[PDB]
């Protein structure tokens, strides 16, 4: 997933007689990239099972 | 002797075994070994617990 990210201005004074141009507010982003599965097993065996007194 | 049979077993006219164009079928019993005697199953005190190593 991707987070855009803004924000930036400047302030100049004017000359008359000339063409205002413009100035660049450029961007970028933040990426989360999604881990591999995370697990927990554990295995118990029947005889274990037969002869315990609890579950 | 009298007759001239059409042996429908014969793969053609010309042959000796009569047999053969029939099939070998299921008997309807399947023999199996023996179960040996077990005299020592009985003849001795069991009993019957729910939990516990002994």
């Amino acid at each position: 997933a991707q987070f855009p990210i803004v924000g930036l201005s400047s302030t100049s004074y004017h000359s008359p007689g000339t063409q205002l141009t413009g100035n660049a507010i450029k961007h970028a982003e933040a990426v989360i990239n999604i881990d591999d599965k995370l697990v927990s097993n554990v295995f118990i065996a029947d005889v274990d099972e037969a002869m315990n007194h609890y579950d | 002797a009298n007759f001239t049979p059409s042996r429908l077993g014969l793969v053609n006219n010309t042959g000796t075994g009569v047999k053969d164009l029939f099939l070998k079928t299921f008997a309807g019993e399947v023999l199996s070994a023996f179960r040996k005697a077990t005299i020592f199953e009985d003849l001795h005190t069991v009993r019957t617990i729910s939990s516990g190593k002994s």
